């Protein structure tokens, strides 16, 4: 995709994450976990059941119509009925193609776009307390207990309380 | 002694392949269908009003042949035709067949109303063997048979106006006798003719004296041809012979009406779509099963599956075997 996240600096998915489309696994003393992101899991979601709605939605109702199957050959105005509707059938038929490719270019790209999103918001929480390792992973350089880890994925971890502590560690 | 926070994002053990701009086959963590592809095999009797042919063409209901009477002033939102569907009546044709068949199902009616022609120093109601009517000979029950009274059948020559708000369908016909002898005996002229027109349009038609292929008894044939009289016209018919008169007219309406050729049976359901094939849901936004419909339909497509992706790339772990 156009950011490079899935697919690119993210190695790989995680089969086991099961309750989330994007989010957290940590390693610190307490040991690992795993935790999904509710709002980039939603904003995915909602994006692309927007451009689902979109698509199905009914638009063409048709009732007395051309003969389309002839059980005699008449020459030059059955010509002209089959040409109108091989011309109909090939252009939607292009419409459908070319429509299922943007979409799904697009749909990869914003989902892609949602887990950079995240990325780069978890990466200014964290200010000059961690560093990106390149591979989707902060080094934190303080004692992040559980509740310091799940600070982070609600939004309420505050960086000038371990900043001391970390840029400390940093520049050793 | 730190702290590691990686963010990732799900995958899934069995996705999807679609196609994108840059890709013919990519895999997703899921898609869905946009073309429809299959059928019940049965068109639902709702929400559309559904009349079955059974062993009639729209036409010969029309025309009133024996066996379709009990079509008489039926009506349908569509009209199915069945491959198993005959004639038998008098042999007949249709010049522009098809433009009748077409107009009378969009009418989508069948109404019929009986006018007072008056066919004066003409025998009515003649009947053929070729169109029986319980035990004994008959004819199309929408049209009258003019023939000879005593020696002589004379100009005839007659009006109807138009002076309802609707319009007025006729339907009359021409009848060519295999023979001189046929056509002396039945008409006495020699040469018949028939003149039917309004103020604006006319239509002659001269029959033609020969034998066609036989067919239920008979070498002669009718031709079918319609006049339609808009309110304020009037209709005129003269002829000097061979004249297969209306008995009336068909009412006309305009709306949704229309008509199918399909062997598919009629169940209790409820679909808007309706194709030859059966009916068929119309949630996704395309289909492969007919570009014949009727209805609010997917729009028909060569393609028969197309994948819209409604999720993320999906990127197992490495697989080290
Ligand atoms: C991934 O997308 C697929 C579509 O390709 C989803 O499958 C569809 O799931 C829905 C909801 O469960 C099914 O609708 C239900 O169908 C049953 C009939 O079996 C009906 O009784 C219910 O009222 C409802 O309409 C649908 O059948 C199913 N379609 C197919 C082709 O499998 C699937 O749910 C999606 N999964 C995830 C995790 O997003
Ligand atoms: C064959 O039958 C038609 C239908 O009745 C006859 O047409 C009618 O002919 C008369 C004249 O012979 C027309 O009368 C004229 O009407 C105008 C307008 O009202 C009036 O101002 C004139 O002084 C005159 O009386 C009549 O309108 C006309 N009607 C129609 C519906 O065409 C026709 O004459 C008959 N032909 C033969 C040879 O018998
Ligand atoms: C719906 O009916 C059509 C038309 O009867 C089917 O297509 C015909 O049958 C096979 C298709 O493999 C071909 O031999 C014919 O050439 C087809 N006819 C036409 C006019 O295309 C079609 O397969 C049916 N589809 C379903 C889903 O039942
Ligand atoms: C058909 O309808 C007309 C009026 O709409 C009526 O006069 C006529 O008798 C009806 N005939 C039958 C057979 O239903």
């Amino acid at each position: 995709g156009l950011f490079g996240a899935i697919a690119g600096f993210i190695e790989n998915g995680w089969e086991g994450m099961i309750d989330g489309w994007y989010g957290f696994r940590h390693q610190n003393s307490e040991g690992t976990g795993q935790a999904a992101d509710l709002k980039s899991t939603q904003a995915a979601i909602d994006q692309i059941n927007g451009k689902l709605n979109r698509v199905i939605e009914k638009t063409n109702e048709k009732f007395h119509q051309i003969e389309k199957e002839f059980s005699e050959v008449e020459g030059r105005i059955q010509d002209l009925e089959k040409y109108v509707e091989d011309t109909k059938i090939d252009l939607w038929s292009y419409n459908a193609e070319l429509l299922v490719a943007l979409e799904n270019q697009h749909t990869i790209d914003l989902t892609d776009s949602e887990m950079n999103k995240l990325f780069e918001k978890t990466g200014r929480q964290l200010r000059e307390n961690a560093e990106d390792m390149g591979n989707g992973c902060f080094k934190i350089y303080h004692k992040c207990d559980n509740a310091c880890i799940e600070s982070i994925r609600n939004g309420t971890y505050d960086h000038d309380v371990y900043r001391d502590e970390a840029l400390n560690n940093r520049f050793q | 002694p730190g702290a590691t926070l990686c963010l990732g994002h799900h995958a899934v053990p069995n996705g999807t392949l679609v196609k994108t701009i840059t890709d013919d086959q990519i895999e997703v963590t899921n898609a869905t269908e946009l073309v429809q592809s299959s059928s019940t095999g049965k068109i639902c009797n709702n929400p559309h009003r559904i009349l079955d042919g059974i062993d009639c063409t729209l036409i010969d209901a029309l025309l009133g042949d024996p066996h379709c009477d009990v079509f008489q002033n039926e009506t349908w939102d569509l009209f199915v035709e069945r491959s198993k569907a005959f004639s038998n009546c008098y042999p007949y044709d249709v010049p522009d067949y098809a433009s009748l068949r077409s107009l009378v199902a969009s009418s989508g009616t069948l109404e019929f109303i009986t006018e007072g022609f008056t066919w004066t120093g003409v025998t009515q109601n003649g009947g053929s063997n070729a169109c029986k009517r319980g035990p004994g000979s008959g004819f199309f029950s929408r049209l009258n048979w003019l023939t000879k009274s005593g020696s002589t059948y004379p100009v005839l020559n007659v009006t109807m106006p138009n002076n309802d708000n609707f319009d007025k369908l006729y339907i009359w016909g021409v009848h060519h006798p295999s023979t001189n002898q046929e056509q002396t005996s039945l008409y006495v002229q020699a040469s018949g003719r028939v003149t039917v027109s309004t103020r604006r349009s006319q239509q002659t038609i001269i029959p033609n004296i020969g034998s066609r292929p036989w067919v239920r008894q008979a070498s002669s044939r009718i031709s079918i041809y319609w006049t339609i009289v808009k309110p304020g016209d009037v209709l005129v018919i003269n002829s000097n012979g061979n004249l297969i008169a209306p008995r009336g007219y068909f009412k006309m309406r305009t709306g949704k009406s229309s008509i199918m050729r399909s062997d598919a049976p009629i169940d209790t359901c409820i679909s808007e779509c309706i194709t030859p094939n059966g009916s068929i849901p119309n949630d996704k936004p395309f289909q492969n099963v007919n570009k014949i419909t009727y209805g609010a339909c997917p729009k028909y497509v060569k393609q028969n599956t197309l994948k819209l992706a409604t999720g993320m790339r999906n990127v197992p772990e490495k697989q080290t075997r």
